[PDB]
């Protein structure tokens, strides 16, 4: 089975550099042309660069010429994208792709997120969203966690270390005018379980190495 | 084995099979040789087309041999590396 | 004179 | 260089045949193979069609590709349209140097049931107020269709300053979710009798209210 | 001078001299595909297929460190080109 | 320039063997498929055998299967045809041919005559055909050589070792009811050159390893 | 296996267009390239057309090749026919194993002028007579058309015994040559006053005579 595993994405300042890797397995790597394609959040797919099986021929989109370099190591089954002179507009998920011939992509990787911004890494502050009479109705109570002001994406939230999945709703993040993200995660529980069952939200913001386990309880 | 390094043998319009040539009195002992699968080439519709021919691409390579069958002799041998498609009309 | 040869080649010589 | 033009969106009813076209601006469409990709929310693209009309294993027989040299366009046809076919579709081709994707087509499948939103409003936490900050969180979930209007009130007065609302996005249950945040100072929070989040969906408005202490 | 398949192939190639004084043989002739596509029935470069080099792993002699000692190195050389298609029949 | 030179033809007894050679030059021999094609006197062309450039694939007409073997030596730029169990019906001129692909012949050699017969070789008796007042046409006079009773074909005739070519007419041989051949060669020369210029016909009959240089002079 | 059928002969006047067809008995003609060869008297074949319609350099623009899949036949067309086009023409094609030639077509260019033969008669040489043999050699050249009558006379009497005459053969200039040999004993040669070779062509006769000593 064809596997394409991208690595190397993260947060970089404009003018900065970053090297992406794509580790290929499940096919004879040296006999395939390879490509990089990117996608900015909520936007379309944009071709970046391509390389022949041998590495002898390389191709670039006008938007990245002179700044990016595609290369490959056929002994290591790896495709690279050296990205220099980065700018805000290069922010995107970058996908590695296997081509049957030049321009015919057959397989896509999972992608690696590249963020180019003048803002620096910021771990979130995690606040409990306590259950109350205003978050209750028809035997259910809503409780949650506010994951405020983090950068860059992504964050992950679980409840009670993954043991609580029923009634969980983690919302998509808001991008504030400040340039920072915020998200919330809520769980709807039987109102009779409040002050009997412990509810903890487990927040992880891997870009800033922030892990927060916040206990959420009724207020008194 | 070249099957594990490249799959052009299966994707080419002049596909080929790889055959193991064994010789204990020669170094390397095993040499993989390409043998064209068809006389014609595979066209756009997937058919063997006889307006063209699959031909082996050969390379002159030096090999080590134990002669008489302390001493070693360097021998020149021709090996088929793959196949290409040739046509009688040159453009 | 030193000639760096792989393990498989020397094994074949002996 | 060249462009590929696709419709921004297509809406069709289930069981029907839908066609997504892809027009090449310059260069002969028939000289280069056309690929079609499907992309579901938060997922990598998958190939639906490659080399104009080749369908990989795992792709339903309902999907087919064709090309029309006279109009310099390629088409992705979906027969017996299903709600699971909802996704973004991109056409892609090339020339001897470049590779180009179309802008993408958002495919909508009509006739899905309307679902009213579940709304919860949380006041600022004690911890945040102590940090001299205050955020009201209005969570909106399980609604269909995705169009929703969010308005905030300080007592009975509309408030636009400090509000950040997400564009609604599909959940795993195929309904939408959205959130709205109202940023206030602790002084603004404590000086009003209440704050409300008003959510309008399909002509009905639900209002949730929170008050200090 | 030994073969003219380089000119008669649907994936024709040119031969380029790779020079290295610290390697034996000093000169190695390498195939470089003339086109990205392959030559079709009408004599046109067709981009529904690609000309790709066929590479061979060959042992060479090298002077390491860069007059007395040598190292046997495995190198990859392009012998010719073949035409590949994205549809396997 | 493409050159294909056949050798090896001559007389064979029925049931006998013979090997033909074809020396090729002016092209990269190993990259061409080669063929043998034969032609019996006054009959059509008949494909005999073919061989791929590498020698890896061989093809035979039904009329010669099992009996003939086509082979090539790419280091010597030579094509061979080994013929065993020869029969009278194999009598023909054998041509070597260069093919661009299997079945597309682009160049032909000069041919080599193979005669399969139980009749014995016979070298020619060469007689002068002297010019006289009965062979003169004013300023020009005809003189010649009679090449009598030889077997098998062919004979070649030149005059004055090839220095005399203008006015030469070598006639096709007669096949006598005896099974022997006879031919004549005539040259028209200036009548003033008779008894001043030496005229010699050079007759070569390779099948009997005979060469005859006959001096032709006026009779008195 | 398969056959290729061609007409035994084709004829046309100079400056006109002539077509030679070649019909394949089994297998599709369009799957395999068709070659056409010209063969002049006493010469190796030369290629006129290869790969259906390719004309090598040195071959006049007047020669062209075509194929007709509906009739499973190939054609050699000669426009602006010249006298120098008189020759035998063979079509050739193949299958994945075999190579086949057609039976050949003799091309005759009509309206060529009548040409009287040049006749030379030689008596037996002194050397041959000494070897107890005697041959009279009658050489006939440059006649057109090819039909010729050769008769021998011992004095005025017709001779049929001991005569060997060739069938007329085509020369490189389109005219014909022939030879006739009369074998005698030295006694028969010496016992007659003369011998004659009488050559009749198109109703006109040329008679050459030789006599002993
Ligand atoms: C157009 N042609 C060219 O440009 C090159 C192309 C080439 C071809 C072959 C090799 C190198 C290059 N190398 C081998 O054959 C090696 N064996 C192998 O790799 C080998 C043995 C078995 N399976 N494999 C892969 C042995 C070897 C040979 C050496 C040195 C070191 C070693 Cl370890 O010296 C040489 C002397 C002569 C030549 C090549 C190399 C010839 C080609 C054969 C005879 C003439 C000319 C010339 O330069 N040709």
């Amino acid at each position: 089975e064809v596997q394409l595993l991208e690595s190397g994405g993260g947060l970089v300042q404009p003018g900065g550099s970053l090297r992406l890797s794509c580790a290929a397995s499940g096919f004879t790597f040296s006999s395939y042309a390879m490509s990089w394609v990117r996608q900015a959040p909520g936007k379309g797919l944009e071709w970046v660069s391509a390389i022949s099986g041998s590495g002898g021929s390389t191709y670039y989109a006008d938007s990245v010429k002179g700044r990016f370099t595609i290369s490959r190591d056929n002994s290591k089954n790896t495709l690279y994208l050296q990205m220099n002179s980065l700018r805000a507009e290069d922010t995107a998920v970058y996908y590695c792709a296997r081509d049957l011939i030049h321009g015919v992509t057959r397989n896509w990787g999972q992608g690696t997120l590249v963020t180019v911004s003048s803002a620096s890494t910021k771990g979130p502050s995690v606040f409990p969203l306590a259950p109350s009479s205003k978050s209750t109705s028809g035997g259910t109570a809503a409780l949650g966690c506010l994951v405020k002001d983090y950068f860059p994406q992504p964050v992950t939230v679980s409840w009670n270390s993954g043991a609580l999945t029923s009634g969980v709703h983690t919302f998509p993040a808001v991008l504030q005018s400040s340039g920072l993200y915020s998200l919330s995660s809520v769980v709807t529980v039987p109102s009779s379980s409040l002050g009997t069952q412990t509810y903890i939200c487990n927040v992880n913001h891997k870009p800033s190495n922030t892990k927060v386990d916040k206990k959420v309880e009724p207020k008194s | 084995n070249p099957k594990r390094s490249s799959d052009y043998y299966n994707r080419s319009t002049s596909p080929w099979n790889l055959h193991r040539n064994e010789d204990p009195e020669r170094y390397p002992s095993v040499i993989w040789e390409a043998k064209c699968r068809h006389l014609g080439c595979i066209n756009a519709d997937g058919n063997v087309d006889y307006h063209m021919n699959s031909v082996p691409i050969q390379q002159e390579i030096l090999v080590l041999r134990r002669e008489p069958p302390n001493s070693f002799r360097l021998e020149k041998i021709l090996v088929s590396v793959g196949c290409t498609c040739v046509t009688p009309i040159v453009h | 004179i030193h000639v760096t040869i792989p393990a498989d080649l020397w094994d074949w010589i002996n | 260089n060249f462009m590929l033009t696709q419709p921004h969106s297509v809406s069709e009813s289930p069981g029907k045949t839908v066609t997504i076209s892809c027009t090449r601006s310059s260069g002969s469409l028939a000289n280069y193979y056309v690929q079609w990709y499907q992309q579901r929310p938060g997922s990598s693209p998958t190939i639906v069609i490659f080399a104009n009309n080749q369908r990989p294993s795992g792709v339903p027989d309902r999907f087919s590709g064709s090309i029309d040299s006279s109009s310099n366009s390629a088409s992705l046809t979906i027969s017996g349209l299903k709600t699971e076919d909802e996704a973004d579709y991109y056409c892609q081709t090339y020339d001897p140097y470049s590779v180009v994707f179309g802008g993408g087509t958002k495919l909508t499948v009509l006739g899905q049931p309307k679902a009213a939103p579940s709304v919860t409003l949380f006041p600022p936490s004690s911890e945040e107020l102590q940090a001299n900050k205050a955020t009201l969180v209005c969570l909106i979930s399980d609604f269909y269709p995705g169009a929703v209007t969010v308005a905030w009130k300080a007592d009975s007065s509309p408030v636009k300053a400090g509000v950040e609302t997400t564009t609604p996005s599909k959940q795993s249950n195929n309904k939408y979710a959205a959130s709205s945040y109202l940023s206030l100072t602790p002084e603004q929070w404590k000086s009003h009798r209440s704050y409300s989040c008003q959510v309008t969906h399909e002509g009905s408005t639900v209002e949730k209210t929170v008050a200090p202490t």
